[PDB]
């Protein structure tokens, strides 16, 4: 199976940061990865799909890049509604695997 | 980044690169030292003027995506619309297809001086 | 069922490897930037989403196409200068024995001898200091070139300071960048880009380390064409710089000769205090922790439990021997003994002093029948520059010995062009295509 | 609009068994794949199983290969998710989620998981 | 023998030489030598723009045979199509004809702007 790590673990930013997170497979998995976003007690929703593309009604604040064995997701404005649990999953081979998850917390 | 523009489109599919067919298009024009460039310089101008003619002899001239009368022969190529156009990216394709390439440039040269013929006869009555 | 037809596609992105002649983009010097374009303020650069390309470092031909226009450049700087034809004479030399240490006994020769004027029919007896390196015995001496070739004196005008030159491709072409780090410069490189230009490069010219270069973002990279051959030479570019200090403390003083009309020659009249030889600093923690991450490095391609060895230089000419470079308009010739000295084995404020030979008869390509004359500068010169890159050979290497002995190399200068052209390549594109469509005319 | 509805969870003993059941409307649900995630407290997400349109394609992680099984019913447009011999590890938070086509700005088509339910709970405890 | 091919057609007649206008059209554009052929290519690439555009002036662009609103007169020459498309070669009709070759030109650059002009006001409405 495809090992999916997250960094960091954890972050703590300010409302108006700039906040950035990686993602890197083992194998190489085109650009077949989707960030999804989860709040406490709601299910995940999609923010990227693709690795640079941005799902529908979704803020233009949140971007989503990268290449090869490692992809990028960027938060150029952080708001309130923003704060939560980021995880990136594969989804080229089966099992998608989804990474550890990244908590962004208010400082 | 300035991820759109130009050879941006070279990743992406046939259907999505035909869109921007216009800005790789602009491009193809434009003491020691002042020599090299000149000789380089000269070069463009001929490669332009050759690509303008071949594109001028079949008969698409001014034409960024001129559609012609020749039919598609099932032997260079099996694969059908549905996986090219949106299943495959343009250099893909040239690779696959470079082999066939003048047997094309030929039909459509003999192919345009037949319509200009008809054209001929047509307006003569 | 099909019924489809052909159909023309002008401006598909498509792209062919090609060779063609690159121009100038620049911000009197012997680099001259008066023939080269000025560079645009604000270069741009498109990153191309998902695409793959192929690179190898090991044959570019804009390598070539730098050597051969730095050459003429060197070439047609030297053209509007003297030449030094009459100055092969029978010397008159002695041993000077004024205010010297003990290493510098016999480095500086006192000569006499007679010369030309502006009129043809009279004659002057002058006096000069010239370096053990350039004068050969025949109490008579000679210069070393005279035998060879009579070259020309460079011009005091012009600076040798090298200067950034961007290379920029005609119309038609285009230049792709590699900016996938960790990428060894042969392979598929996943993240590439389009430029117009490239980015500034200094045409600095060493032997044995490179300097002024440009620093690995990631950590210590070493390339190599064939690792297990040892006739390749191994390219270690490093993470972090390592400032060296080189100085030559001797007080020079000048003095100009008229040879002819309008013809001067420029001469060393005397030294004025003590007399000590130049000599270059290292700092020695730095210089350890660096060995320290390139050993690291090569472990992982010459096994993990092999003992890995630095020593000296195998030998040949001078040029290839020792660290050779300019420095403030000097030719230095320096003795890398102590830094390539020690072994590795699995398991405070000193620095490290190379003395140095400043030369004035220079054949800085390795050309034969053209060689060139330093004036000299006057005043103690000193400079600081950043060491960032070396290139290793690998001595034997039989299956024997699992003892790894690596030396200093050089000579060739392609492959100080090869360590900043690792991440380039030129191709043309291919506009016209032709493909299956569902029109009729 | 997407509507997805997760019942039958609860508290189960060790080695017992446990049927979840998730109802789907507002798509063509013959013509979408279905997706069994689970959460466990304190840890990420992990895909428990997969289903074909056509129902004849199912897939499983390790973890619960030979025990979890799941099913589709296309007429009642709903989604069934059989667990037997569950054990404290099975303890969490199952969504049913849709996986749905969609177009990169490339051009390519791929399936995520764009739909999800509002999941249920099960608890695997003596 | 290579007999037909670029300039074959020329002992023939001007109806058989007029079906084969494409292989001359094709070959129209393609230390101290090179500057005498960078000369002689400097050359070629301005009379094939000069002939491009003396055909682009009279409305003919991109064809290779485009007949025109210019009537023909009778003074310049006499022959009738029987005696001519079958019985006479091209070298033959253009040394009878080179005197007569500017006020040809000149009536159809002068024919061709009163299209324009009345395409432009038929489009005004
Ligand atoms: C790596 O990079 C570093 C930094 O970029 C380089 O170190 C620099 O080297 C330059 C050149 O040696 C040096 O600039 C000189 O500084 C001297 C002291 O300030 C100046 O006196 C000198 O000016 C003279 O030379 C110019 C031509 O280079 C002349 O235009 C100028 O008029 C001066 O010449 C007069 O004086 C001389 C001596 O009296 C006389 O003979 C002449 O006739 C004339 O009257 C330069 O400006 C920098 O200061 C160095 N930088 C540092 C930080 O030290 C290093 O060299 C690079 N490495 C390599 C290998 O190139
Ligand atoms: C980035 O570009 C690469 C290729 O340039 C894209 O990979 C391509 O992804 C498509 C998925 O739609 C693959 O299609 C597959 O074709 C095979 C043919 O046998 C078929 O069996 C599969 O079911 C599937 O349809 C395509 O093969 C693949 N390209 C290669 C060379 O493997 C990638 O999708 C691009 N990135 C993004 C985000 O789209
Ligand atoms: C090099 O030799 C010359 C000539 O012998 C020296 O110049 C002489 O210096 C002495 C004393 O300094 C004077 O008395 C002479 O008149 C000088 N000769 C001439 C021709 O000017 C010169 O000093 C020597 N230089 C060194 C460094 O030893
Ligand atoms: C400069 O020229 C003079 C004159 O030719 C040289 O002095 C002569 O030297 C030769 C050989 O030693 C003697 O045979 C002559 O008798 C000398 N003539 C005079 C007038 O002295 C002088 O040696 C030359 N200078 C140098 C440095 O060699
Ligand atoms: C790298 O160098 C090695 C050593 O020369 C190459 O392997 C040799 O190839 C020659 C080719 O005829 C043989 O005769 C030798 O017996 C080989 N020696 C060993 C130790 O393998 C190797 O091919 C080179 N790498 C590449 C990619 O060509
Ligand atoms: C290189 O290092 C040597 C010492 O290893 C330096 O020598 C000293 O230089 C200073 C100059 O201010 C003198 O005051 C000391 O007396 C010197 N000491 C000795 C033992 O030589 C030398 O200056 C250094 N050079 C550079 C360019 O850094
Ligand atoms: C090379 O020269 C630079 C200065 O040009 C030296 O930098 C000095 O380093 C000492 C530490 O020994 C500091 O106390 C000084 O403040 C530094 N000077 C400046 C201007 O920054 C450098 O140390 C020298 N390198 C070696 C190996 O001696
Ligand atoms: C590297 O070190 C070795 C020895 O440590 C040097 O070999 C010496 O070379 C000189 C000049 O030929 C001889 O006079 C000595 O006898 C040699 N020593 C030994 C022990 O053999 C060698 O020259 C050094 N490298 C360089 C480039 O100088
Ligand atoms: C470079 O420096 C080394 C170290 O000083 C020189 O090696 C010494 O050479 C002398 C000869 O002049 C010998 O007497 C010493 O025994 C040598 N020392 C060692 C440790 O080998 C070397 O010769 C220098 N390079 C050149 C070309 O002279
Ligand atoms: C030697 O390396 C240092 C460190 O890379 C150079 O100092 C940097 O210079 C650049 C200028 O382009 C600045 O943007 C960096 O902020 C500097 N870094 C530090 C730590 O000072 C230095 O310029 C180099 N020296 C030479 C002569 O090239
Ligand atoms: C000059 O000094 C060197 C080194 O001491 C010696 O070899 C040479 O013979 C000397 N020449 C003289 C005194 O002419
Ligand atoms: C010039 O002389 C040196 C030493 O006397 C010698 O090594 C060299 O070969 C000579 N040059 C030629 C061209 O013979
Ligand atoms: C390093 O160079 C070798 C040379 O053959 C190549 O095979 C390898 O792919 C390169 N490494 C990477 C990461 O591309
Ligand atoms: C070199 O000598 C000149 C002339 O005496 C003097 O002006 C200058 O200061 C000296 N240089 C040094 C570094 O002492
Ligand atoms: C080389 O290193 C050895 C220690 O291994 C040391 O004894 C010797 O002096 C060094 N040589 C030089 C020239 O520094």
């Amino acid at each position: 199976d495809i090992q999916m790590t997250q960094s960091p673990s954890s972050l703590s930013a300010s409302v108006g940061d700039r906040v950035t997170i990686t993602c890197q497979t083992s194998q190489p998995v085109n650009l077949w990865v989707a960030w999804y976003q989860q709040k406490p007690g709601k299910a995940p929703n999609l923010l990227i799909f693709g690795a640079s593309t941005l799902q529908s009604g979704v803020p233009s604040r949140f971007s989503g890049s990268g290449a090869g064995t490692e992809f990028i997701l960027t938060i150029s404005n952080l708001q309130p509604e923003d704060f939560g649990t980021y995880f990136c999953q594969q989804h080229h081979n089966f099992p998608w695997t989804f990474g550890q998850g990244t908590k962004v917390d208010v400082k | 980044a300035v991820f759109l523009g130009f050879l941006g489109a070279a990743g992406s599919t046939m259907g999505a690169a035909s869109m921007t067919l216009t800005v790789q298009a602009r491009n193809l024009l434009s003491t020691v030292w002042g020599i090299k460039q000149l000789q380089a310089r000269v070069l463009a101008v001929e490669r332009y003027l050759r690509d303008q003619q071949l594109l001028g002899i079949w008969g698409c001239s001014g034409k960024l995506i001129c559609c012609t009368n020749v039919p598609w022969n099932s032997s260079w190529s099996n694969r059908n619309l549905s996986e090219i156009w949106d299943n495959m990216t343009w250099l893909q394709w040239d690779k696959e297809i470079s082999n066939y390439t003048q047997i094309i440039y030929g039909l459509l040269e003999e192919s345009q001086n037949q319509q200009e013929k008809n054209e001929q006869d047509l307006l003569a009555l | 069922a099909e019924n489809l037809w052909v159909t023309v596609y002008y401006g598909v992105p498509v792209w062919k490897d090609a060779e063609t002649t690159l121009f100038c983009a620049s911000d009197h010097n012997v680099w001259a930037t008066h023939a080269c374009v000025p560079t645009d303020p604000n270069p741009q650069e498109i990153h191309l989403e998902n695409v793959t390309e192929e690179f190898n470092m090991w044959k570019n031909n804009m390598v070539e196409q730098m050597h051969t226009d730095i050459i003429s450049l060197w070439d047609q700087s030297l053209k509007p200068c003297v030449k030094l034809t009459p100055l092969c004479v029978t010397l008159q030399c002695t041993n000077v024995t004024n205010n010297i240490t003990d290493d510098m006994r016999g480095e500086l020769k006192n000569c006499s001898f007679n010369m030309t004027t502006e009129l043809r029919d009279k004659k002057q007896k002058v006096y000069s200091l010239f370096y053990r390196l350039d004068v050969v015995q025949i109490k008579e001496y000679r210069l070393i070139n005279c035998n060879t070739s009579a070259c020309t004196q460079a011009c005091p005008k012009v600076s040798f300071e090298p200067i950034p030159i961007h290379y920029c491709a005609p119309a038609g072409f285009a230049i792709l960048k590699c900016k996938d780090k960790k990428f060894n410069g042969t392979g598929p490189c996943p993240s590439v880009s389009t430029v117009q230009c490239t980015h500034g490069i200094k045409p600095v010219v060493s032997t044995q380390l490179l300097l002024n270069g440009s620093l690995a973002e990631e950590e210590v990279m070493i390339r190599s064409e064939n690792i297990t051959n040892n006739a390749k030479n191994i390219l270690v570019q490093f993470n972090t710089p390592v400032q060296i200090n080189c100085t030559r403390p001797n007080n020079n003083t000048r003095k100009s000769i008229r040879i002819g009309p309008g013809q001067a020659f420029y001469a060393t009249g005397d030294i004025i205090g003590d007399i000590r030889q130049a000599h270059c600093n290292v700092s020695k923690a730095t210089w350890n922790e660096t060995l320290g991450k390139v050993v690291k490095q090569l472990r992982k391609h010459f096994g993990n439990n092999t003992i890995i060895r630095f020593a000296n230089s195998s030998g040949g000419d001078l040029e290839v021997t020792t660290h050779s470079f300019n420095c403030g308009g000097e030719f230095f010739y320096c003795n890398t003994s102590g830094l390539f000295n020690s072994t590795w084995i699995s398991n405070s404020n000193d620095s490290i002093t190379l003395p140095c030979r400043i030369k004035q008869i220079i054949n800085m390509w390795q050309r034969i029948g053209q060689c060139m004359y330093a004036p000299p500068i006057q005043g103690v010169i000193r400079c600081v520059s950043n060491i960032t890159g070396l290139i290793l050979t690998r001595d034997g290497g039989s299956t024997n010995s699992t003892t790894e002995t690596f030396r200093p190399g050089g000579g060739d200068m392609r492959d100080n062009w090869r360590s900043e052209l690792y991440k380039y390549k030129v191709v043309k594109i291919e506009p016209l295509g032709v493909a299956p469509t569902r029109c009729k005319r | 609009e997407v509507h997805l509805a997760e019942s039958g969870g609860g508290l189960v003993q060790p080695g017992g068994s446990l049927r979840l059941s998730c109802a789907a409307s507002g798509f063509m649900f013959s013509a979408s794949e279905m997706h069994w995630v689970r959460q466990t407290p304190g840890k990420g997400l992990e895909s428990v199983s997969v289903i074909g349109g056509s129902g004849t394609s199912t897939q499983y992680v390790d973890s619960v290969k030979g025990r979890f099984t799941v099913s589709r019913d296309n007429a009642k447009n709903a989604l069934s998710l059989q667990m037997d011999s569950l054990r404290a590890e099975d303890t969490g938070v199952y969504y049913c989620a849709r996986g749905g086509e969609v177009r990169s700005r490339g051009g390519w088509k791929n399936r995520v998981l764009d739909s999800w339910g509002q999941g249920v709970q099960v608890i695997v405890s003596p």
